[PDB]
């Protein structure tokens, strides 16, 4: 299949070494609904006038990025999300910036975050669970293939569509680097020992989060919680994980594989890079072609009432979007 | 049980990417 990744990844190295750049205007959309939120910055469901489509806009505010020292992560952000191109990765449609922020249009994903539905239904049976799975690992394969590594794994980055298939959304971490890096960042629950250990890390760490994921999936609550990220942190260390009783004999290997401390040993990071994952027996079943292609029938299809529709998100405090008349860090974003 | 220790826990909800 080298192939396809092949090609693909010329499609990316030209739009990565000549970036798009203002494609678009706030007074093109009208803005709609709050759709979701994280560390700084909002997403909102908006409608494309011209058109007529429903686009999910992140907006980022400029001086809080530099105040929260994200200046670099924001700007690898948009220059990676504008180059890739994968089924079950949101397509940015636009991106532009005025005196005080930056905007990312994206293909609006209706389905909501798999947080919710997974919060609220408890658990996914494994079948489900591994319909889902399929998918990251298609993802990952892809992502590193271009030297990539996304960081930043967990339900509420992940959406369905409405094919009740995922779409990868915020790519705030991601990451375009040969070798290693040092950054602490991502999510208290997913973060991989040599993270936590300041040892410097690879694209294992991406490895390591699929299988909090696929625990979290399948158990309906992660390997390591407390109530302070600290307490997490020392569980993550030691590496003590205790299974549900219902997980399969092939879910427990598969899990014991990627949750390994010792990078030497831990799936997808081998000499068979990726085939140790998709050989596993847990994915005996998975026929990887046909997820690609979208042909298999989803186990779960979102509720949606045509186009705009928010139902499957929660609600949240609506702000208005503040424009200075003087230009705030100008130089920073320059290639934004 | 764990998915009661689970849900009697503090982190339940959406929980906040980190960058420190
Ligand atoms: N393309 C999209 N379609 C629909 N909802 C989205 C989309 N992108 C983001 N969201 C919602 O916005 C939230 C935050 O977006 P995200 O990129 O994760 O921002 P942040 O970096 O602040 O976490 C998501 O968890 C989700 O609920
Ligand atoms: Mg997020
Ligand atoms: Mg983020």
């Amino acid at each position: 299949v080298k192939e396809f990744l092949a090609k693909a990844k010329e499609d990316f190295l030209k739009k990565w070494e000549t970036p798009s750049q203002n494609t678009a205007q706030l007074d093109q959309f009208d803005r709609i609904k709050t759709l979701g939120t994280g560390s700084f910055g909002r997403v909102m469901l908006v409608k494309h006038k011209e058109s007529g489509n429903h686009y999910a806009m992140k907006i980022l505010d400029k001086q809080k990025v530099v105040k929260l020292k994200q200046i670099e992560h924001t700007l690898n952000e948009k220059r990676i999300l504008q180059a890739v191109n994968f089924p079950f990765l949101v397509k940015l449609e636009f991106s532009f910036k005025d005196n005080s922020n930056l905007y990312m249009v994206m293909e609006y994903v209706a389905g909501g975050e798999m947080f919710s539905h997974l919060r609220r239904i408890g658990r996914f049976s494994e079948p489900h669970a591994r319909f889902y799975a399929a998918q990251i690992v298609l993802t990952f394969e892809y992502l590193h293939s271009l030297d990539l590594i996304y960081r930043d794994l967990k339900p509420e980055n992940l959406l369905i569509d409405q094919q009740g298939y995922i779409q990868v959304t915020d790519f705030g971490f991601a990451k375009r680097v040969k070798g290693r890096t040092w950054t602490l960042c991502g999510t208290p629950e997913y973060l991989a020992p040599e993270i936590i250990l300041s040892k410097g890390y690879n694209k294992a760490v991406d490895w390591w989060a699929l299988g909090v994921l696929i625990y979290e999936m399948a158990a309906g609550y992660p390997p390591f919680f407390a109530d302070q990220p600290i307490q997490i942190y020392e569980k993550i260390v030691s590496g003590k994980v205790r299974f549900p009783s219902h997980f399969s004999s092939d879910l427990k290997d598969l899990l014991r594989n990627l949750l390994q401390v010792d990078l030497t040993k831990r799936f997808g990071n081998l000499k068979n890079g990726v085939n140790d994952i998709k050989n596993h027996k847990w994915f005996a079943t998975t026929d990887w072609i046909a997820i690609y292609q979208r042909k298999v029938e989803a186990p779960f299809i979102p509720k949606f009432k045509g186009p705009g529709d928010t139902s499957n998100f929660d609600d949240y405090e609506e702000e208005e979007i503040r424009v200075s008349i003087n230009e705030k860090c100008g130089k920073e974003f320059t290639e934004f | 049980t764990t998915y009661a220790d689970f849900i009697a826990s503090g982190r339940t909800g959406r929980r906040a990417s980190i960058h420190d």
